[PDB]
Formats: C-alpha cells, structure tokens, sequence
C-alpha cells in the first residue's frame, strides 16, 4: 500500500532552522506530488506547499513562500521541507499528505511531525510511582522538556482501563499522569510497570508500581 | 484566499441521531471540497471527495452534497466511533484552504466518577517535591468540579486539572487534578482532601488521606 513516514519530533530554536521528512514508500515517487500541511491546536489546517520529486518543481501558499522550502530525493524516496526563522508561531504538527485519482487529493496522510521552537533547554522526565474490587495504580510523569512522551503500561499489554492525561506546560517543563485501574485480585500478585518514553532526551524509564 | 466558514463549531450527539455539518465558502469553488475526518493523536482522514463523492471504504453513513459556496456533511446515524473532529476543503483555487473544523461529542447516559487521590512518593519527596495526584474517572457529561480542602480550608494554588479525550468505547471523560507544593508545604499539613462535585449527586465525592498512615 501506498504509505508517508514521516520523521521524530524536533526542538529547535527561535530564529533558527528544522528540516522534516516524508519517506514514500508503495508506488512510484515521481508519479504524485508530495504536499506538506500545517496543524495547530487553535488554529486548524493550513496548506504550506508541494514538490514534484524528479524534476523539483514546486509550489508554494502565498503565506509560506518565504519560510518554506520544498525538495525531494528520488534516490531516498524522501521529500523534505525546511522552516527558517523560526517563531513559536512555527510550533505545530506537519503533514505530509498525497492524493489519489483525478479529483481525490490529500487521500494519503504522514503521521505527523511535531516541531516545537523554543530557547528552553531539552530535561529528562521524572517518573513517579503511584500507589494506594478493582484498583486505581498511577503513574506521574513531571518535569519534562519538550512534548512528546509516550505512557505504556506492561508495554502496551493492559491497554484496557488506560486513561494517560494531556501534559500541562509549567514554566517551560512538562507534567502529565496516566492511571490505570486493574482487578484486585491481579495486583500486587501480578508485576505493574509504567514504561515512559521520552524521545528528545532519548531516555526510557520503567516504573514498578508497589504497595 | 478563499475563507471557508464551517459551521458549528462543536456538537452533542447521541448513537443513532443524525447529524449535519455546514461549509461556507466565500467565492464559488463549484464543487472542489472534499470532507476530512480526524481522530484524537491521528492524521486527517478523506471521506468525501468532489462534494458528494465517497472515497474508498467509507461506510454509507457518511455523505456529503453542494455546489459553489454552501456545503453539507451528514452522518445519518452517528455510531460510538464517529467522534471526531471534522474538516471540510475547498481545492478550487490555491492555496487550499480549510475550515476551522467541527468538533462531534457523543451523548451518553450521566455516569458518576471513580475518585482516587495519592499520596507523594517517597521517591518524589526525596527530591524536594510534593504533588497530590486525584483520579476522577469515566464520567458524564465532561462539566465537573474539583474542590481542594486542605484541613478545612480552600486551595486554588498548584491545583492543575486535565481532561482525557472522551472515549471511543463507552463515551466517558476521566479527568486528573493534581495539587502540587514544595517538600515543607506538603509536612506542614496533615489532612489532605480532593472532592468532585458532579450534577449527578448533591452529596460530593470524598477522597482522602493523612500524610502518615
């Protein structure tokens, strides 16, 4: 199947640059543009531009024909794009986005890249164990600089009463918690642990919840 | 730049209703707009293409209809699963722009929370910090209070509340309010207190501990 891998999370700085990604993969790269999409929380969907991977025609909106430059490798099968002079009006999740026939456009979607732009400094989560029928086990995760962190519980293995909570941002750190209510009977006989994963400080932790 | 109105912003809607998404456009765009649905923590995904085309695979329950500058979306019988934030294009004229999306919330019978507070881990405590974690989960509708009474007495300040998305299953909201103070803060008090007031009991939720029990 046609498919748009798109690359990890970046933190970059404000008036600096970031160059994003978009691996292709199921067809041929030079038959399809590559159309790039900006998403903010308040904000909505916005169109930056596409490439013609081969030639490297382009074309851009009007509102980004000086931010954004478009470019792809026929070799990688990649297209890429770069944002300069950034501003925290440049945080956002870009897309990149492919259609299909005739009248059928952005039918195929990356996953998403989230860029923050900041000056403030990449820290680590602390992760904190939560402890007190069914039973109510935690897990804090605070601290932490920039978005994202991923919350696993046994690895992914009791995704059935998960409730993981969007961070707040506190002075420039990151704080959210997930909870996860089990039997009674499984818990403590049977080992609870919360995997945190945090990619811009490339640091995982495994917290054993105990009574 | 063609500005897309899509109106409404947010809509309640029970399993079985149907519902109707309106798209403005400010020009006429014939009929180049395309509907997009997106799920929490995923990308956008196609469901109507030329105004009134299904794309591929889409359930039947989807349509979409309109020419030039009024488009209509609807979901005949709204399904658990169709919550979602939904998007309407116009593809006529570059740059292509958007509209600012409707936001769709499944209705579901009032469900009381689960409240659950924790006390600081030891391991926290050894850092310096103290933060009260209080669990208030699946419950209905998403308006819901959280009340800090530290021995008797009101707190406001390090309360830091968060609402989950609602669930694609059972169509609840779980919210988190966490109190979080210094080390000293936290040895200075004893009777630590987080209490939900809900529209569906009169009496608050109670949740509580003692700093050593």
């Amino acid at each position: 199947e046609v498919k748009l891998q798109q690359s990890g999370p970046e933190l970059v700085k404000p008036g600096a640059s970031v160059k994003i990604s978009c691996k292709a993969s199921g067809y041929s790269f030079t038959s399809y543009y590559i159309h790039w999409v900006k998403q903010r929380p308040g904000q909505g969907l916005e169109w930056i531009g596409w490439v013609f991977p081969g030639s490297g025609n382009t074309k851009y909106n009007e509102k980004f024909k000086g931010k954004a430059t478009l470019t792809a490798d026929t070799s990688s099968s990649t297209a890429y794009m770069q944002l300069s002079s950034l501003t925290s009006e440049d945080s956002a999740v870009y897309f990149c986005a492919r259609g299909n026939y005739d009248r059928a456009w952005f039918a195929y979607w990356g996953q998403g890249t989230l860029v923050t732009v900041s000056a403030a400094k990449t820290t680590p989560p602390s992760v904190y164990p939560l402890a007190p029928s069914m039973v109510t086990l935690g897990c804090l995760v605070k601290g932490y600089f920039p978005e994202p962190v991923t919350v696993t519980w046994n690895s992914g293995s009791l995704s059935s009463g998960v409730h993981t909570f969007p961070a707040v941002l506190q002075s420039d750190l990151y704080t959210l918690s997930s909870s996860v209510t089990v039997p009674s009977s499984t818990w403590p006989s049977e080992t609870v642990t919360c995997n945190v994963a945090h990619p811009a400080s490339s640091t995982k932790v495994d917290k054993k919840i105990v009574p | 730049d063609i500005v897309i109105t899509q109106s409404p912003k947010f809509m309640s809607t029970s399993v079985g209703d149907r519902v109707s998404i309106t798209c403005k456009a400010s020009q006429d765009v014939s009929t180049a707009v395309a509907w997009f649905q997106q799920k929490p923590g995923q990308s956008p995904k196609l469901l109507i293409y030329s105004a009134s085309y299904r794309y591929t695979g889409v359930p039947d329950r989807f349509t979409g209809s309109g020419s030039g500058t009024d488009f209509t979306f609807t979901i005949s019988s709204v399904q658990a699963e169709d919550l979602a934030v939904y998007y309407c294009q116009q593809h006529y004229s570059t740059p292509w722009t958007f509209g600012g999306g409707t936001k769709l919330e499944i209705k579901r019978a009032d469900a009381a929370p689960t409240v659950s507070i924790f006390p600081p881990s030891s391991e926290q405590l050894t850092s310096g910090g103290a933060s009260v974690v209080c669990f208030l989960n699946n419950f209905y509708p998403k308006d819901i209070n959280v009340k800090w009474k530290i021995d008797g007495s009101e707190r406001q300040n390090g309360v830091l509340n968060s609402w989950t998305d609602q669930d694609s299953k059972d169509s609840t909201y779980s919210m988190s309010s966490t109190l979080t103070l210094t080390k000293d803060e936290y040895e200075r008090h004893n009777s630590y207190t987080c209490e939900a007031t809900h529209k569906t009991s009169t009496s608050p939720i109670v949740k509580s501990f003692n700093r050593n029990e």
